[PDB]
């Protein structure tokens, strides 16, 4: 009666066999679905029963069925691809949708740009401190960002808002933000942000001084 | 004609607050084929919710809300009405009005319920559940560091914070300079307000040569703040 | 009587159908008498061990085949001539009826109502159509076969018929008390329940107040109360009737007990033959349970007589003033004089109010007199009583001084022509439109008098200039084009008296002058008494008049009135629902259905059981090697007893349990529909389709038909199916040969019944179309009667109907023929099947394959079994009936009204601030959305003021309140309640916080004390607090005289209280709810000036502190009212 | 019928005193309930003469006193045709039979003769089917020369009418006076065509008259001449 | 039936064709302008009204038992027969009407006599005719005298319709005699009387 999403975050290159293999549960018994939602929309329909496709759709969505297995390959990967995909079940009085899936572009590792900014004179008046760490044009998206306060381990105050792909170069941007009250901002001077990125051969720790 | 699912109502509610999510399924009528209520997790994906077939009276709620989400599919004014009861916090998903299948095109049987997928969909009112009121975003420009590199590339940007709800247009030089800039997600503030960041890199020749503006436009708070950014002069 | 409409050849259709139905019926008992010849002879063959075996057997076969042809011809002459006489009677009923309705007065027209008329006509009739169509045929066949058992028993073997006869009368008593107690109950049940209906009628009768004070719930419970008593005796009568049927079957069975043992003695006396007896059994079995299985057909005739009753009430009628006779004088030489005479006249609907109470006028031929004043003074009450719509109650009107009652009206309403008050049109061309002047108008006779109102540009302009269609109420026109065709239309009569009445008020004044002066010089010898618009176009009258309260004292010419200081110096200054939704409305009470169906399978399959009883009986009867009768057959007389008592229990059970299922569903769904309705927005009932009586019928007849499906379907269809199936099982069992062959009839009867049901539903469809066409005509007059009399053009409508009505006529012809054909097929192939399979089984025996007695068991199982398909598909018409009714009440359920009366979410403002504000509010009613309501409105009251209003008569002077109580959402503007706008409100609170005086507030089917108490539900407001508010309303000091203090059930819309009293209460109905914002529209109208002020007086030192808007167009208490708004087409002035 | 007349032809023919007809005036443009169809008799040399009256609305029937009893009018609102059966045929029953119309739903009219049809001319005769003869109405030589010496040729012993008589083979018909075919004792008729001309043109030219009895299939001619006995 | 007010004279009169009621009924007569050889056409009804197709010259009313049609201003546009039809009884009588025309003057007739040629005499009958051309008014008499005898019964008068232009009528009085009576006679005289003739013109001949 349920679903299992195996094909998560597959970013293979255009014109190659990119396989979405989302496995259902026991005996949904031939009720698969593979829908397309372009980023920021409602999903389309691309195929049902893993045997037939929706009218007015390209014929690159091939689903092979083996028991508890529906395996749909896309081979061309047009610019109308590289949108969000979903696998969902309709059977036995119930229907279930799965978490977002998505196919992406495959590029070469790029030079990750790391930046750090302390809050200027106007942010410190309210008693707040939002020291910002930025990682731009870093490829791929799979990266780590770590913080440090007074050369000590910092956690629980790092929110990592990740922006979406630039469709042109499939690169990425990212912003970590470390926030403290004035009750700790005046008792700690050096705030550091290291990034473990495949381009960053050694984690560079951009450190700045209070002021 | 063709299926048009036009959605209205809802979106601002405190947890524990009711609404009606309405879907004019105009272009066809509520009584030929099913009508569900898709769920769109805020950045995570989808979920199925509930559905009525009004040529069988056969209705279905959802597990974690069964008792709070009354469906009705009015066939005289041809519109779906979801009585939402108290709409708790972690249900800020988008709710799309969904149509079920027609293996022929004309109608939907009851047996083997909705076996051949949802061959029509719509665009609903994104709903959100919070207790934050309308508030104005203060922009703190995270000005380019006094450690700006000479002969290279230095970033400069600004954060907007302490507002509810979205949206804020964060642009540069009254929006005339928007190339390369990365729009970062509008983050929810810990109390319920919102915030986000936006920064762009400039070569080391135009940091002090020109002085840029981080302009922000928030319509729910009617505030269009223009703020000058500049490398720190210690 | 029903048949009272029948020509000779009608009656010959009938009588030939009836004697051929007799022969239809006498078929199968005589088939059992030859059964008995066969049984005697061939059981003597079998038991005794006859090489003529095949010879004799096929001989008997061809005998039954002869009867096959016999029942064939019988069947379809029966059905043919029955349905044909039914159809010809139907159309004659309809012609003479619709004639009578066009003949019965306008009075009777304002005591009944239109959609009620048309619905009566259509459904009444179609009911009678199936009533006397063919049902009577099945019934006469089915009583023929049981009544043939009588003579067949006697002639074949005169022994056992003696005993069974001698038991018959006591069953006479059984079914006696059956009808006695069923009738007693159901009569008391209706005589009560009709009150549960009239309370629905009076509650839905003014949905306005019932919403204006949230008091929905008190009335829902009033319903459920009277429904409580009726539903109570529901199951009781169910018992009584099922008790009776159980008695009936107990007595049949113990009667068979006596018979079986007594005749066992006889056959063991080696007397007569197994044939005579075993027949007298068999031939007395089929007839009996068959004539038993006859309930729905006498149901049908019952409904049909009930229908034809009020229709014949309508037909036989006769008024004192007639539209179809030379009932008096009809002279030639007439000068168009007309003079009122001491007229004291009042309506036959709103009888109590009298409008004209003595008017001594004078008009002469040629000279025109002007009719002007204020509205309601008597203008329309002057115009109607001239063409004698409403026979003057005591007044009289005479031309040349003699009885217009003796003026033949077919001449009166044809010589004078009053161009209608509001110009009404018809779904015609402009040609036929004016043609309704007289009818024979040559194209020049049209055009020449057409141009006399400038109807030559917009008529000669259209594609198909004249021959383009004037629409619905002229929907392909409006006032700038409509009011032109009228004032020249009935002109073509060249009226000996034209009469004008506000008839040129909807165009530019140019066309107005055209129709006025072109009919000022056209009335050279004809008068024209004018009800006009402008105070110079009133003056084109040699005499002007003053309308004063049923007394003519002030009137005259130009220099005769202005100088008199009367009025003239005063004047110039169906989305289908499912099988499932019907079947699911009854879900709580599953066990009642499980019980009904189990006892159903028993009751049904009990018959092929009788096949086995009588079959092992044959064998045991054969040898008798011992003292078998009193040693064995005693046991069989017992088994008959056991099945007798088992039948009592199983009958009473299945009948009773479906009776209680019927009660259950009916109460449930009646209540749910009533609630659902009372919840909806106001914009549902301010319509013309969803009226009061339409709705009452909707409720009652629709719940009835929702039960009629399941609450009688399972039982009857189930007897039939498990009966056929029990025979099926038995037959398959013994020798699996004969079933199949005798089931070679299942394709013929199957596809035959199927094609008949499909083409008969097709008949229903082509009929709905044809009578829908015909009823377009019908409804046209049925609604517009006010004119179709005045043009005296109803008889062409008669004829145009009749020629259309020919439609469903030939339909009926097709129906009779296809139905006769199909059911002849069915019967004849059943018989043919007996004969053929009978034959083949003979040689089967002449193998030895089947012990004869087994074949007789098989054939006998079949011959019993199929006798259950008599009306198996006869309850199909009622199922589509129910299915339609179901989709209807489901439209009534789920409709989620725009403005819900049970506001769950939103603002429930716990405090009140009387600041209402309007700023440019535009609004149009829904009904006929051409004309608007307001031209932009903007007003407001503070706390405690008095925004009074005064203007002309009916210029947007009602719609003030209906925008504040949240009936309607005013199109575009500002309306709010103290900043937090109304759309935030919880209308429940809002509605229970305001206060309205209805424009004519009714009382209910209630006492004096709750009516007032009504004003605050959600809590029983106590007894005492009324007497203050009832003395503060100065209405309790009156209860002094009333017989009971507070137990007067003031009958349906105030029977024991007058209107002034039914107004003198109106204020008290809310005061305890504390209405802080009084919205009084016509506060006090029907009282006396000394006490009439105590409405406001008793309020003077109390109205303050709480805001209000007081609107009562008078002088003593508006001249002390604060803010004023003049109604000029819907603005603030 | 409301813009034209649609009373269409029905039952046209000839009768002998041993004959009869089932004559009809098939109304149209309206339906019988709207009217009361009437017939009348056009006796030559007199006025118009009424025969009967039926109104299929009430089935009424009022006959005249001559054709009384031996006749019947039987209209059928189904088929829309009035039906007057002329049986018992004596002589004077011959005429042209204006079959008429009426409005019964406008009592003001009081003249059930609002419309009129041409009428099926019914003709009793005596031993018909005889071709004519041309005889010279020859001017004597004493006839007025230089003034008007009228002349002509007579159509004698002919039936039935009309017979087309022309002069000069269509080169001259003015100055000819065409007389009506008046009845002869034999049931036949006689018509003259007298021409006005000074006899001085007969001294040079002769005129031939042509007679064509297509009701009898004959074409007979003769040159009329100055009578020189 | 009506009394024939058949007027056809010189221009300038208000002819009111009067119609007396055959019996005493309710006032219903219908009038027609029938053209002899045509089908009647309605002009008025109720004896007072005015049907369609009518010019505003036809009119009528009642005067007790008097049903009138009023046509004035004798014109070159007045020629027909008129018709009354009585009403107001299960049976209806009629009026025969009149016959109007234009009266220029008294016309001058020319009479002639024509003996039958032998082409007529080979059959068994023969005809001597007396022709009167261009006579007016419509009144005219023609008589035959054989051997000075006031002959009657053998004079078939065939008169034409009125001359459409000048009202000059034509008439043929045919004296038909067989093999038994035509040869026995020698003198045939025709004496004609026309009011415009001061003298009864006589055209005679002897058989030879
Ligand atoms: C409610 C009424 C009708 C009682 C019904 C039961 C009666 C009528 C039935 C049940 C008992 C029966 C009797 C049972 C046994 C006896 C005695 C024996 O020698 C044979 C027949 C005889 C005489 C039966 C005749 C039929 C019978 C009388």
């Amino acid at each position: 009666i349920q679903m299992t999403q195996s094909p998560s975050s597959l970013s293979a290159s255009v014109g190659d066999r990119v396989t979405i293999t989302c496995r259902a549960s026991q005996s949904v018994s031939s009720a698969v679905a593979w829908y397309q939602q372009k980023p920021g929309k409602a999903p389309k329909l691309l195929i049902y029963s893993a045997s037939s496709l929706y009218s007015g759709v390209p014929s690159r969505f091939s689903g092979s069925r083996s028991g508890t297995d529906f395996t749909l390959t896309i081979s061309s990967l047009q610019p109308e691809d590289f949108a969000t995909y979903y696998c969902q079940q309709g059977y036995s009085k119930l229907i279930t949708f799965g978490q977002g899936t998505k196919v992406e572009i495959k590029r070469t590792v790029a030079a990750p740009s790391v930046f750090i900014f302390p809050p200027s004179d106007s942010q410190l008046k309210s008693g707040t401190a939002s020291v910002v760490c930025l990682l731009n044009n870093f490829y791929p998206r799979e990266a780590k960002v770590q913080w440090k306060v007074d050369n000590a381990l910092q956690s629980g105050n790092s929110q990592e808002s990740v922006t979406e792909q630039d469709s042109k170069d499939s690169t990425y941007s990212l912003s970590s933000t470390l926030t403290l009250s004035k009750a700790d901002y005046e008792k700690h001077k050096v705030y550091a942000c290291e990034v473990t990125h495949q381009g960053l051969s050694s984690p560079v720790t951009k450190s700045f001084n209070r002021g | 004609s063709e299926v048009q699912l036009v959605e209205s109502g809802g979106g601002l509610v405190q947890p524990g607050g009711s609404l009606r999510l309405s879907c004019a399924a105009s272009g066809f009528n509520l009584y030929s084929s099913y009508i569900h209520w898709v769920r769109q997790a805020p950045g995570k994906g989808l979920e199925w919710v509930a559905y009525i077939s009004s040529y069988y009276g056969s209705t279905s709620y959802a597990d974690s809300v069964k008792g709070r989400f009354t469906i009705s599919a009015d066939t005289s004014k041809n519109t779906a009405y979801l009585q939402m009861n108290s709409l708790r916090a972690e249900d800020t998903a988008v709710y799309y009005c969904a149509r079920s299948f027609s293996i022929n095109g004309s109608y939907s049987w009851w047996w083997d319920q909705a076996a051949y997928g949802l061959d029509y969909w719509g665009q609903g009112t994104l709903v959100t559940v919070s207790s934050a009121s309308t508030k104005g975003p203060s922009v703190f420009p995270l000005a380019p560091s006094s450690k700006s590199t000479s002969g290279g590339t230095a970033a400069l940007g600004c954060l907007v914070k302490d507002y509810f709800p979205e949206p804020v247009t964060v642009s540069w030089n009254s929006g005339a300079l928007t190339s390369g800039v990365h729009t970062f997600p509008a983050v929810l503030q810990s109390s319920g307000l919102y915030s986000l960041s936006s920064v762009v890199t400039v070569p080391s020749s135009s940091l002090g040569t020109q002085t840029y503006i981080c302009n922000v436009n928030h319509k729910p708070s009617n505030t269009k703040v223009d703020k000058k950014v500049e490398p720190k002069s210690c | 009587t029903l048949f009272r409409y029948s020509d000779w050849q009608d009656k010959l259709f009938m009588s030939l159908g009836t004697i051929m139905a007799i022969a239809h019926g006498s078929g199968l008992p005589l088939m059992m008498i030859v059964f008995g010849e066969m049984t005697d002879k061939f059981v003597d063959t079998a038991g005794n061990f006859g090489k003529i075996l095949e010879e004799e057997m096929t001989r008997y076969a061809y005998y039954y085949s002869g009867l096959g042809a016999g029942v064939l011809v019988a069947a379809y002459i029966q059905v043919s001539f029955w349905t044909l006489a039914a159809g010809r009677q139907i159309r004659k009923i309809r012609q003479k009826f619709f004639h009578a309705i066009l003949r019965q007065e306008i009075g009777w027209f304002d005591i009944n109502d239109t959609t009620e008329l048309n619905t009566r006509l259509t459904d009444d009739i179609s009911k009678i159509s199936e009533g006397i169509g063919d049902k009577v045929g099945m019934f006469f066949q089915a009583v023929a076969t049981f009544f043939a058992g009588f003579i067949v028993g006697f002639i074949r073997g005169w022994k056992l018929t003696l005993v069974i006869m001698a038991i018959s009368p006591i069953l006479g008593l059984s079914a006696a008390v059956w009808a006695k107690i069923l009738s007693a109950f159901s009569d008391k049940e209706l005589a009560a329940y009709a009150k549960a209906g009239a309370v629905a009628e009076e509650a839905l009768g003014a949905i306005r107040t019932v919403i204006a004070f949230g008091g929905q719930n008190k009335e829902l419970e009033r319903y459920q109360k009277h429904l409580e008593n009726a539903k109570e005796i529901g199951i009781k009568k169910a018992i009584s009737a099922n008790i009776s049927m159980g008695i009936a079957f107990l007595l049949i069975y113990a009667s068979y007990a006596l018979a079986f043992w007594y005749g066992s003695t006889l056959v063991i006396s080696k007397e007569y033959t197994i044939g005579n007896a075993m027949t007298v059994f068999f031939s007395i079995l089929i007839g009996a349970f068959s004539v038993g299985q006859a309930a729905p057909c006498i149901d049908a005739f019952a409904n049909a007589r009930g229908a034809a009753y009020v229709i014949f009430d309508i037909i036989d009628n006769n008024p004192k003033i007639d539209s179809f006779s030379e009932r008096g004088h009809k002279p030639d030489s007439i000068k168009g004089n007309l003079e009122f005479n001491d007229v004291h006249f009042s309506y036959p609907s709103r009888a109590n109010v009298k409008i004209l109470k003595g008017l001594n006028l004078k008009v002469q031929s040629g000279q025109t007199v002007a009719l002007v004043g204020s509205s309601g003074c008597g203008k329309s009450t002057t115009v109607q009583l001239i063409q004698r719509l409403y026979d003057p109650d005591e007044g009289t009107i005479n031309i040349d001084g003699q009885d217009i009652r003796n003026f033949n009206v077919n001449y009166l309403r044809e010589i004078i022509g009053v161009v209608s008050q509001e110009p009404v049109l018809f779904s015609t061309t402009i040609a036929e439109n004016i043609c309704y002047g007289r009818g024979n108008v040559t194209m020049d006779e049209i055009k020449k008098a057409v141009k006399e109102a400038n109807a030559y540009e917009f008529i000669m302009k259209l594609p198909q200039k004249f021959d383009t269609l004037v629409g619905e109420r002229g929907a392909q026109l409006s006032g700038g084009q409509k009011q032109r065709i009228a004032i020249a239309r009935a002109l073509v009569r060249n009226p000996k008296i034209l009469l004008l009445d506000e008839a040129t008020s909807a165009l530019d004044t140019e066309s107005e002058a055209e129709v006025q002066a072109a009919l000022d010089k056209a009335r050279e010898g004809r008068t024209t008494i004018v009800i006009a618009h402008r105070l110079s176009t009133v003056r084109n009258a040699d005499v002007i008049a003053g309308f004063e309260d049923g007394v003519i004292v002030e009137q005259g010419s130009h220099s005769e009135l202005m100088k008199k200081e009367g009025v003239y110096f005063k004047l110039v200054n169906v989305p289908p629902v499912s099988f499932l939704k019907v079947l699911k409305l009854n879900k709580t009470e599953w066990p009642y259905f499980v019980v009904g169906t189990v006892c159903a399978i028993a009751n049904g399959g009990l018959q092929p059981a009788f096949s086995v009883i009588f079959s092992e009986i044959i064998a045991i009867f054969g040898p008798g090697d011992d003292a078998v009768k009193q040693q064995k057959c005693n046991i069989f007389s017992l088994i008959f007893l056991f099945l007798g008592i088992i039948s009592f229990f199983t009958f009473f059970l299945q009948g009773f349990t479906f009776g209680k299922a019927g009660e259950i569903l009916t109460r449930r769904l009646r209540s749910m529909a009533f609630k659902a309705m009372l919840r909806q927005d106001m914009s549902w009932f301010d319509d013309h389709k969803n009226s009061t009586g339409a709705l009452s019928t909707r409720l009652a007849t629709d719940a009835a038909q929702v039960q009629g499906a399941t609450g009688t379907r399972l039982a009857l269809i189930a007897q039939n199916i498990a009966n056929l199936g029990t025979g099926i099982i038995i037959s398959f069992i013994y020798g699996w040969q004969l079933t199949l062959l005798l089931l070679a009839v299942v394709p013929i009867i199957a596809v035959s019944g199927i094609v008949e049901m499909k083409l008969l539903a097709g008949n229903a469809k082509r009929d709905k179309k044809e009578l829908e066409a015909a009823g377009k005509i019908a409804t046209e007059a049925i609604e517009n009667i006010r004119t179709v009399v005045s043009l005296t053009q109803e008889r062409k409508f008669e004829s145009m109907y009749v020629e259309k009505l020919y439609g469903p006529y030939r339909n009926s012809v097709q129906k009779a023929h296809i139905y006769g054909i199909t059911f002849s097929i069915s019967q004849a192939f059943m018989y043919f099947s007996y004969a053929g399979c009978f034959r083949f089984g003979a040689y089967l025996i002449v193998n030895g394959h089947m012990r004869f007695r087994d074949v007789i068991l098989v054939f006998s199982a079949i011959v019993f079994g199929a006798v259950a398909l008599g009306h198996a598909s006869s309850f199909a018409p009622d199922y589509a009936k129910a299915k339609l009714s179901a989709a209807h009440l489901f439209m009534l359920f789920e409709r989620q009204p725009l403005i819900d009366s049970y506001s769950e979410e939103g603002l429930k403002p716990d405090k009140f601030e009387g600041n209402i504000t309007f700023n440019e509010v535009v609004f149009n009613y829904p009904t006929r959305a051409n004309v608007p309501v307001l031209q932009g409105l903007s007003l407001e009251v503070k706390k405690g003021q008095t925004l009074a209003l005064v203007g002309s008569s009916g210029c947007g002077k009602s719609t003030v309140v209906q925008l504040l109580e949240r009936f309607y959402d005013p199109l575009a503007g500002t309306v709010l309640l103290d900043g937090q706008e109304a759309k935030k409100l919880n209308v429940q609170w809002l509605r229970a916080q305001l206060g309205i005086v209805s424009q004519e507030p009714i009382l209910f089917d209630c006492s004096i004390a709750e009516n007032i108490a009504y004003g605050d539900n959600s809590r029983v407001v106590s007894q005492d607090e009324i007497v203050s508010a009832a003395k503060a309303a100065n209405i309790h000091p009156f209860i002094e005289t009333l017989p009971h203090k507070y137990e007067t059930r003031v009958g349906d819309k105030g029977t024991q209280l007058s209107g002034g009293q039914k107004q003198r209460i109106a204020i008290a109905r809310a005061l305890i709810r504390q209405p802080q914002i009084l919205l009084l529209d016509e506060a006090t109208s029907a009282l006396d000036t000394e006490s009439e002020k105590v409405v406001q007086e008793a309020l003077d030192k109390a109205r303050e502190g709480r805001t209000c808007i007081v609107i009562a167009h008078r002088l003593s208490t508006i001249q002390n009212a604060d803010l004023i708004v003049v109604f000029q087409n819907g603005r603030v002035k």
